[PDB]
């Protein structure tokens, strides 16, 4: 029941709204703590219409379906990158890791590899570190890196 | 005639090999695309039997799976294929002690400098993922063994 | 390896074949035309005979054997017989392979076209000659002499011709006939030594003859004279040898003989005698050419080999002819074999090689390619 | 160790033999296909080995190994034997005989120092220039009481088994030898002898055993004689510098189990013609020569001769003398050679001088100019020389030679003598004597060579040279062409029986007819009635009758009668000749100058009998042969010649006489036959003279030998052996094993593959193959051999990819999720919830 | 045993048969023909002879016997008596039994068919030969001596023929016809003994006469001049011993006898002498040929044998014929087994060995396919 359940949290702390409704002034008055700003009209509302009326975390959750819909756990991902490096923790090549994603199978655009370049994707020794990105993006990244 | 199974089989081994190519499917591969389940017609075979101009490569020509589809079973479905059995007495020709050893290299390069060759990785790599060691090989156990396809049990 | 080859020059004569190979003086080979075979055939032990052979053995072979001439009176009756003797030619005389050479054949005065067509199919394909002529004898002879104008009398075996020329033109409508010549002679003078109490009847004794009359025989001055002197005449009595050891002498038939060929009526022939049949051949020309007629003509033949017989005919023909006019008598040394040269030249005719028959013409006109619009 | 090979490779003796394992393993996987590789007619070489182009119609475009294109004739191509076949001894078992076939086995064997070739019963051996250790003693052990399948070819072989044959079989044997000079000819019947003393000795059973006398052994015994008789006789003919005039049949005879009981010679065959005649470079027997050289002089002043060959007709005819020869020092040589074979000279005295009265005849004219059709002796110079070294009576010679007078139930005076006669009856003489001094010194040797040792059966040896062509053929040639045929029909006689034999043993049905007798249409014609033997020699009777007559009758009888009888065309010039013929042996033109002529034997009674008395040597001679006796009119004989009704025998009635008696002797015993070689002009190994193997093929009958194989089914097998190669090529299921029953699965194959039944029969025991059925055979195992290797090579590649796969697999599942999560990330970075969530998330406690 | 057999030639001469193998040179076998028995037959103590045999024996044996000869003329008149010759030849005489070897027979000249054919039965049905021949005496002689050409004098036992030859042919119509020869002969020399006052009729004295003709007599140079040269002759008078030992003259008589020949109206017949029936022969012959005859003059025949013949044949035909002429005379020196030697010839002639008759000859055709298209 986890995540949902942990959800169902995050929800309730912006709440207070009556009943169980996290509605606009729920959002911006969150901001306050949290504690970066906020437009407050507009943006925040417009985040509401996706999705038909208050929500109510149930509809919370199943406004949020699209994120389920791809991603595997966590573990299983570390995973499929294994399989692509034999040697150690060492871990996978930078110019194998290009031309695996980008000519092959479902091509990656040049622009498209870039982005992730760009993003610095954390490397050095001219190679690639692939824990601390995961670290970011599916764990979601509660950080990186001072 | 076949038959869904079955050339659908075939689909999916073609979809991963399409996938590599990126997206979208050799021709060429054509010979290993359904080498790779089970017939063993060679080069010439292959080449003229769609492959493009016996297929040096790209970008001649492009199947797709579908067209393919008939070729696996007709380029299959000659039987020839080929036999442990029939092979051994190939083996033993050059056995020569009738012992069933060989005379490791002789061996490699048979088969390499003879018929159509056959690179050399691929004969070294192949006898000793086969396991049957140097003094002297059985060509005829090395051979009624890779017949048998590598996995065996 | 230039490029031309010789022509084979047969001429089948009435009695002798003569034949060698073109561009020589005279023919290598001169045989009898015959073909004869054991009369009487005794049988023996044994054999080494050839059975109709004739050719040279005949005469040394006199006694045994008979004699035909296919060729008889000149144009070639027996084709059998006949493919025998161009046999003999190649073969045995000249010992030739007729493969090899083209060959020219002559032929008779009258000779129908069938005939020269079967002469014809026989070389090509009994004989394998690679080429072939037909050649008119006649018109051999008056190629070997070399005249243009004139007029020639042409007696040989067994015919004697008068043949106007002008512009080597032999003008048809003048020409003359006369069927005696020697053959007739030498019949003629088996006759008269018979009268004796001498015989000659058999074909032995028919060379016999043959022999005196070559050996012996003279025209006269004047006939009439001539029989007058006999009487008195010592001269005329020589005498001949026969086979048999007996000894014949030839008084008055010496002359008798050819005095038929001026007058023909000894035989029995109103024709004619040979100085009248030439006066007539001139005048049946036209008035002016006759004076070069005149001038020259022209003796020809074996029957014109008799010392004498120049130095009458002029005698003869000044008297039919007028008194201004111009005449001379001509006659060539060795006259008889005139025809086989004629036929040697045009055969060796380099310039004119084109005229001769080809295995193709026979095979694609036929034979009768040599007879139309060709020799 | 595995090959077909035995004992030791590498040990000496081995090497003209053995082959080593390496160099033939070498050998029998060379490539091969027998589609294009082929064999091409070359103008020059003879025939050359090329490949084929292209095909179509009668025109075939070929490349050679000279590599340029010419366009050969369809049929004018020669298919070469499979690679099977390579490096092989027996070149009947070559499938594709074809000649450029037949000089690469050969050759390639030669060059390899491989010298020796085994064809059907022949053994050929060629001649290695260079030494070859074969030789030696140490092989000799390697041999000796082996039996002959044992080991490749040797003499020690030959010589031992006929011992052994001649023990077990107990009988004769023979030997027959051929080889011109280089043939190495001579060394073998060193060897053989020595062959015959090694055993002769040995025994396993007993024979009368002496202590005793000697004189020599046999092998000299033989030896001492030859360089006087071959001084005599041999001679130069315009061919052949060193080329013996005669026949040698040397019988080495045994007991009945093999002791030597010891030899004997006999002689045949004296071209006597030779003596007063000899045409261009070319002379008569050495010995006239030499006589009149200064060697000798006490010998010539004997003869009361001025040394000087010209000086005399009977010499004179041809030219004086020859190189390379010295007359003088071969006198010497003679005189030697006389002495040390160990006569007693007074004999010696003796046998010159009776040779020399030769010459004296030669002086004397004829003439009396032929009174009137007489002709009487002039000078009686020689007469009295004559009748004084024979001691006989002048005033008779004269008479007897002048006027024979001879017998019957009354005696007859033989008027019978003419100018032209007499002539030819000196001459003769002349033969006469040699020939008797020959014969009677022969049988000395004879007591001399009579040994100790018992015999019954012999073994040996037939010598007399081999087919002849010439740019001019004649009366000689005619002969030794006659000879080898029935020779040759003679062999293929005994083969003939031989095979149907097997073939009935196995069972395998024969239709044939005995193979000589194809070719006894042609022999007949020699030889029948009215053959051109007989027709001529009748003719000779007619007084009459010329060549031409002679020419007809052959003519008559035969000319298109026979496609055997036919005849030469001119061409230019180039040659004359009256006919020709093909025996069997290839086509043959003969000339006519001298025959009938040279034919006139006739015999002259009285001087036989005038020449009985006196002398000592010459009423021996004269009156008959050596200590025996003969018989008379009662019971004899088949119309033999005796008379020929006057005027004695020609010489084709004696040569039927002496040919049936070769004959009878022959066919009584077993028959080998050798025959050596000389490979090319320029003697080196390794070579090969294309031209004059061929040449030799034909003469030799070799390829004759061939023709006949190919009459019937040549391959022969196993069926078992059959299968077990063959099998490849039609593969079933179940297990070679001994599981597929020898005589099903041949079934099997066979009919499987669809052969006509024609091409080949069972057997119990064997499968008869026809040509050519084993040849498609080779072939397609070849090509079926090279498909396998692709398709293992197919195999193997199915390996490597297959092997790919589960890695490319394995890699898709991590790829695709590499592709879609990342894909994933594009869009959440923008999505500011999520971001958000992100942030929101480390807030809690 | 590779094929052939012997020729059992036996001529059978008038008088004598000579028998033999083929290819020998002369017979082995010659004895008398006559028939014989004890004229007186006196009886006796016991028996033992042969009736008549008259073989050899009858010689030695003179005086006792009768004589008869079945062939008396040539012809063989006595079937009976010829075949115990016959017999005495093949197995008295040669001892060879007849059924092994193919006999060849003489036969005389007009030799009747019949008289052919009733040899032919008896020797196939009679002897048994698996084959045989009959042939021409005549004819056998010209074999033996090998003349082509030429006109031979065979003058024999009781005829004498003259033959020109020309390439092997007997011209039959040329051929003279003697009866005259040694059987007469043989009769006048008795004859002309009996003039002297000795008496020679018997049997026995004829042999004996026969002797002296044979050892004594001889022909002239001249017969003119011989005779009178006879009167002082110191030569004739030569002598001959009797076997009853008295001692004969002769000498006149030697050459007397011989004269007949050449003069046979000594005798009694008209007939020409054998010289000029000769130039008689030629004569009928053709003259171109005669030359040759001339030439070639061969004499044949035991009746030639008398020396000095040829060289007065030569005087005479010089005498009658041409200056020019060459006269040669040949004779061979044993001519009188001409005739034998002859059949040996033929007999052992192997080429043309067809020619013997075959037993299935006669049987199917008969004897007469001896006659009739072959010998
Ligand atoms: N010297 C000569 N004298 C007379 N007549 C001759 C002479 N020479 C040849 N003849 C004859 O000439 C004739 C042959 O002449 P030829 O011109 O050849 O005749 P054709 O051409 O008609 O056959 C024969 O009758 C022959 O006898
Ligand atoms: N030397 C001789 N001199 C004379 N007459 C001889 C001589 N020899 C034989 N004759 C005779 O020849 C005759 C036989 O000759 P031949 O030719 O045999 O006759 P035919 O053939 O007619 O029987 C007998 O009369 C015989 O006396």
């Amino acid at each position: 029941q986890t995540q949902i359940q942990e959800f169902k949290e995050a929800f309730t702390v912006i709440d207070q709204n009556r009943d169980g409704i996290i509605d606009k002034e729920d959002l911006r008055d969150t901001f306050a703590a949290m504690g970066r700003l906020n437009v407050k009209n507009e943006e925040l509302d417009a985040m509401m219409k996706e999705a038909s009326g208050p929500i109510n975390f149930t509809v919370f959750l199943t406004m949020f379906g699209e994120k389920l819909k791809g991603a595997d756990p966590e573990d299983v991902i570390t995973g499929a990158f294994k399989v692509l490096d034999p040697e150690g923790k060492g871990t996978i090549k930078k110019q194998f890791l290009e031309e695996l994603l980008i000519t092959q199978c479902d091509r990656f655009s040049q622009e498209e590899i870039k982005n992730m370049w760009a993003a610095f994707s954390p490397d050095v020794g001219g190679n690639v570190d692939y824990k601390n990105i995961c670290y970011v993006i599916t764990h979601g990244d509660a950080k990186d890196q001072e | 005639i076949k038959i869904e199974f079955s050339k659908e089989q075939q689909d999916e081994f073609k979809e991963a090999f399409l996938l590599y190519d990126r997206t979208g499917d050799s021709k060429i591969t054509l010979s290993q695309v359904g080498d790779v389940l089970r017939a063993l017609g060679t080069n010439p075979t292959n080449a003229e039997v769609k492959k493009v101009l016996g297929n040096p490569s790209n970008e001649e020509m492009n199947a797709k799976k579908i067209e393919f589809e008939q070729f696996l079973p007709m380029l299959q479905a000659i039987s020839n294929n080929k036999d442990q059995g029939t092979y051994e007495d190939f083996v033993e020709g050059l056995r020569v002690f009738d012992k069933e050893g060989n005379g490791t290299v002789m061996g490699a390069e048979l088969r390499h400098v003879l018929a159509t060759l056959g690179e050399k990785m691929k004969e070294e790599e192949v006898e000793a993922l086969m396991a049957g060691q140097e003094d002297s090989n059985g060509c005829i156990n090395y051979e009624a063994f890779v017949k048998h396809i590598m996995s065996i049990d | 390896d230039e490029d031309e080859t010789t022509a084979l020059v047969c001429d089948n004569g009435s009695g002798l074949v003569k034949a060698g190979f073109a561009g020589d003086d005279a023919p290598r080979a001169v045989f009898p035309s015959i073909v004869g075979r054991p009369r009487h055939q005794g049988v023996m032990v044994g054999m080494g005979q050839k059975d109709s052979y004739v050719g040279d053995e005949a005469q040394s072979k006199r006694g045994i054997l008979t004699l035909k001439y296919p060729i008889e009176h000149g144009i070639i009756t027996n084709w059998d017989d006949m493919e025998k003797i161009w046999h003999h030619t190649f073969y045995n005389e000249l010992r030739v392979a007729p493969e090899e050479h083209p060959t020219l054949l002559t032929e008779a005065p009258l000779n129908p076209k069938a005939n020269r067509e079967k002469m014809t199919q026989i070389m090509f394909e009994t004989f394998n000659v690679p080429a072939m002529y037909v050649a008119i004898q006649a018109v051999l002879s008056l190629y070997a002499s070399g005249r243009t104008t004139g007029i020639v009398l042409d007696s040989g075996d067994g015919v004697t011709h008068n043949v106007p020329i002008y512009e080597g033109y032999a003008l048809p409508h003048a020409i003359m006939r006369l069927d005696l010549a020697g053959r007739d002679l030498t019949d003629y003078l088996m006759k008269i030594l018979t009268e004796r109490g001498y015989s000659f009847v058999t074909t032995a004794e028919r060379e016999i003859v043959r022999d005196i009359k070559e050996k012996l025989c003279y025209v006269a001055l004047d006939f009439e004279n001539e029989m007058a002197t006999a009487a008195s005449s010592s001269s005329l009595e020589k005498s001949y040898e026969l086979p048999d050891g007996q000894v014949i002498t030839i008084g008055n038939e010496r002359f008798r003989c050819p005095e038929t060929l001026f007058q023909p009526s000894f035989i029995g022939m109103e024709s004619a005698g040979i100085h009248e049949t030439t006066y007539n051949s001139i005048m049946k020309c036209d008035i002016d050419i006759r004076k070069d007629l005149y001038a020259n003509n022209v003796m020809s033949g074996g029957t014109t080999m008799y010392p004498g017989i120049a130095d009458r005919m002029q005698k003869e023909i000044t008297a039919l002819a007028p008194s201004t006019m111009k005449i001379k008598i001509i006659a060539p040394p060795e006259r008889k074999y005139s025809v086989w040269i004629g036929g040697s030249i045009l055969a060796s005719l380099s310039t004119f090689q084109q005229m001769w028959i080809t295995k193709q013409e026979y095979d694609e006109a036929g034979p009768s390619i040599v007879h139309r619009k060709c020799f | 160790m595995s090959s077909d090979a035995e004992m030791a490779i590498f040990g000496e003796a081995a090497p003209y033999l053995r082959k080593p394992e390496k160099e033939r393993i070498e050998a029998q996987n060379r490539p091969f296909d027998s589609k294009k590789a082929c064999f091409a007619v070359d103008d020059k070489e003879m025939y050359v080995k090329g490949m084929i182009q292209s095909r179509e119609n009668d025109k075939v475009t070929v490349k050679t190994l000279d590599d340029r294109t010419l366009t050969l004739n369809s049929d004018q191509v020669f298919p070469m034997n499979p690679p099977k076949f390579d490096k092989i001894e027996d070149m009947a078992m070559m499938t594709h005989l074809h000649e450029p076939a037949v000089l690469y086995n050969l050759k390639e064997r030669y060059a390899a120092w491989m010298i020796y070739t085994y064809s059907g019963l022949f053994c050929v051996t060629v001649n290695p220039y260079k030494w070859l250790p074969v030789y030696n003693p140490e092989v000799v052990t390697a041999y000796r009481g082996k039996k002959r399948q044992e080991a490749p070819p040797h003499i020690f072989s030959i010589s031992d088994n006929a011992y052994q044959f001649m023990l077990t079989d107990r009988d004769n044997q023979s030997i027959l030898i051929t080889g011109e000079s280089g043939a190495g000819k001579t060394v073998n019947t060193k060897r053989v002898i020595q062959y015959f003393a090694t055993i002769a000795v040995t025994g396993d059973k007993k024979k009368e055993q002496q202590p005793g006398k000697m004189q020599g052994t046999l092998e000299d015994q033989i030896i001492q004689a030859n360089p006087l008789l071959e001084a005599f006789g041999n001679a130069k003919t315009v061919r052949n510098d060193n080329s013996s005039r005669f026949g040698k049949f040397i019988r080495i005879h045994f007991g009945a189990t093999g002791k030597l009981a010891s030899a004997d010679i006999e002689t045949y065959l004296l071209e006597k013609s030779r003596v007063t005649f000899q045409l261009s470079s070319e002379r008569s027997y050495h010995i006239f020569y030499q006589i009149m050289s200064n060697k000798k002089p006490e010998l010539i002043d004997l003869l009361l001769i001025s040394t000087n060959p010209f000086d005399f007709p009977f010499v004179s005819q041809g030219e004086v003398t020859v190189a390379s020869i010295d007359d003088s020092e071969e006198l010497l040589a003679t005189d030697n050679a006389i002495d040390i074979l160990g006569f007693s000279s007074e004999e010696k005295v003796g046998i010159y001088k009776l040779t020399g009265a030769v010459m004296h005849y030669g002086n004397m004219k004829f003439k009396q100019k032929q009174r009137e059709e007489q002709a009487e002796p002039d000078g009686t110079e020689v007469a009295d020389k004559a009748g004084y070294l024979m001691g006989l009576n002048s005033a008779e010679m004269l008479k007897g030679l002048c006027c024979p007078r001879v017998k019957v139930g009354n005696e007859y005076v033989t008027k019978g003598q003419n100018v032209q006669q007499v002539t030819n009856s000196v001459g003769a003489l002349a033969k006469a004597v040699y020939e008797k001094m020959f014969l009677w010194m022969v049988t000395r040797i004879n007591q001399q060579l009579d040994t100790k040792q018992p015999r019954q059966y012999f073994i040996g040896v037939l010598d007399i040279a081999g087919f002849e062509i010439f740019d001019f053929n004649s009366l000689e040639q005619l002969c030794i062409n006659f000879t080898n045929e029935k020779l040759q029909q003679f062999f293929n006689h005994h083969m003939f029986v031989l095979e149907q034999e097997e073939y009935k043993k196995e069972g395998i049905e024969w239709e044939f007819i005995d193979f000589g007798m194809d070719l006894a249409a042609c022999i007949e014609l020699i030889e029948k009635p009215m053959g051109i033997f007989s027709i001529l020699e009748e003719e000779c009777m007619f007084p009459k009758a010329t060549d031409t007559s002679f020419k007809n009758k052959l003519y008559d009888q035969h000319l298109g009668k026979s496609n055997n009888f036919q005849k030469p065309k001119p061409a230019k010039g180039k040659a004359e000749a009256h006919f020709s013929l093909v025996h069997y042996a290839g086509t043959v033109d003969y000339n006519i100058a001298g025959w009938l002529d040279k034919n006139k034997d006739p015999l002259n009674e009285t001087v036989v009998g005038l020449y009985q008395k006196s002398a000592l040597k010459l009423l021996s001679f004269l009156f008959s042969n050596y200590a025996g006796a003969e018989a008379g009119d009662s019971g004899g004989s088949k119309k033999g010649g005796k008379k020929k009704g006057s005027s004695f025998q020609t010489v084709s009635a004696v040569f039927r006489e002496n040919l049936n008696k070769l004959m009878t002797n022959l066919r009584s015993t077993h028959p080998h036959f050798v025959r050596c070689l000389i490979p090319n002009e320029t003697k080196t190994p390794g070579v090969m003279d294309h031209y004059l193997v061929m040449h030799q093929l034909r003469c030799n009958g070799v390829l004759e030998g061939i023709r006949i194989c190919r009459k019937g089914f040549p391959s022969r097998i196993l069926y078992a052996d059959f299968k077990q190669r063959y099998r490849i090529l039609n593969a079933s299921a179940i297990p070679e094993g001994q599981f597929i029953d020898s005589k099903n699965a041949s079934e099997k194959l066979l009919n499987s593959i669809d052969v006509d039944r024609e091409q080949y029969r069972f057997g119990h025991t064997k499968v008869f193959f026809k040509a050519g059925l084993l040849g498609l055979l080779e072939e397609m195992r070849d090509e079926k051999l090279v498909t396998l290797m692709t398709r293992t090579q197919a195999l193997c590649r199915g390996y490597l990819m297959r092997v790919e796969f589960k890695k490319m697999m394995e890699r898709r599942d991590s790829i695709f999720c590499i592709q879609y999560n990342i894909r994933a990330f594009m869009n959440v970075k923008h999505w500011p919830w999520m971001n958000l969530f992100f942030k929101i998330k480390p807030l809690l406690k």
